């Protein structure tokens, strides 16, 4: 699995699907980590790929 | 979660 730190948001103005880390506080764009909107409707926490490189314990939380 | 400019189509 290649790092995603490139699917990182920081530009204020992006109007792209996003959704924010509970594990850094950093913005992913949606389609470049690979959840549709659909399925964010039913994540109460994600955790980006960095952050379940940092603790393994950790996993998306669903709803 | 916290998400943002979803089409919501
Ligand atoms: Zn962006
Ligand atoms: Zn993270
Ligand atoms: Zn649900």
């Amino acid at each position: 699995q290649e790092d995603q730190a490139y699917c990182i948001c920081r530009s204020s103005d992006c109007s792209r699907f996003m959704i924010g880390c509970d594990g850094c506080e950093e913005w992913y764009h949606g389609d470049c980590i690979g959840i549709t909107e659909k399925e964010a409707k039913h994540i109460k926490q994600y955790y980006c790929r960095r952050c379940k490189k940092e603790n393994p314990e950790l996993q998306t939380i669903f709803r | 979660a916290r998400t943002k400019q979803t089409a919501r189509k």
